[PDB]
């Protein structure tokens, strides 16, 4: 019983710091997405301006 | 029926088998008994910790 509840034990938290180090790389490619689109946006309000 | 005779005989007979069974019988007996003891404490110990 002690043996299985340590293999149990230690498999689960794998999977829990698995799962983490997937979530931060999910958060990494959303906060390239909104910086990306944050610079696309910068450079045609700078053209708008330039024409006025 | 009353006679005093092999009094002295019967009480140093006593104390030979009192010390044979204090130094022989009594200790391996009781170490014996307590291993029992200590396993199964052990035993109900470890599944507490496994929970734990």
């Amino acid at each position: 019983d002690l043996e299985l509840a340590h293999e149990k034990a230690g498999q689960q938290l794998r999977e829990a710091k698995a799962q983490a180090a997937e979530i931060v790389e999910q958060a990494k490619k959303r906060a390239n997405q909104i910086v990306d689109e944050a610079r696309d946006q910068a450079r045609t309000e700078g053209e708008r301006l330039k024409a006025q | 029926m009353n006679i005093n005779a092999t009094l002295i005989g019967q009480s140093v007979a006593f104390f030979i088998f009192v010390l044979f069974c204090m130094k022989f019988v009594w200790p391996p007996v009781i170490a014996a008994l307590q291993e029992r003891q200590k396993k199964i404490a052990d035993g109900l110990d470890a599944a507490n910790r496994a929970a734990r």
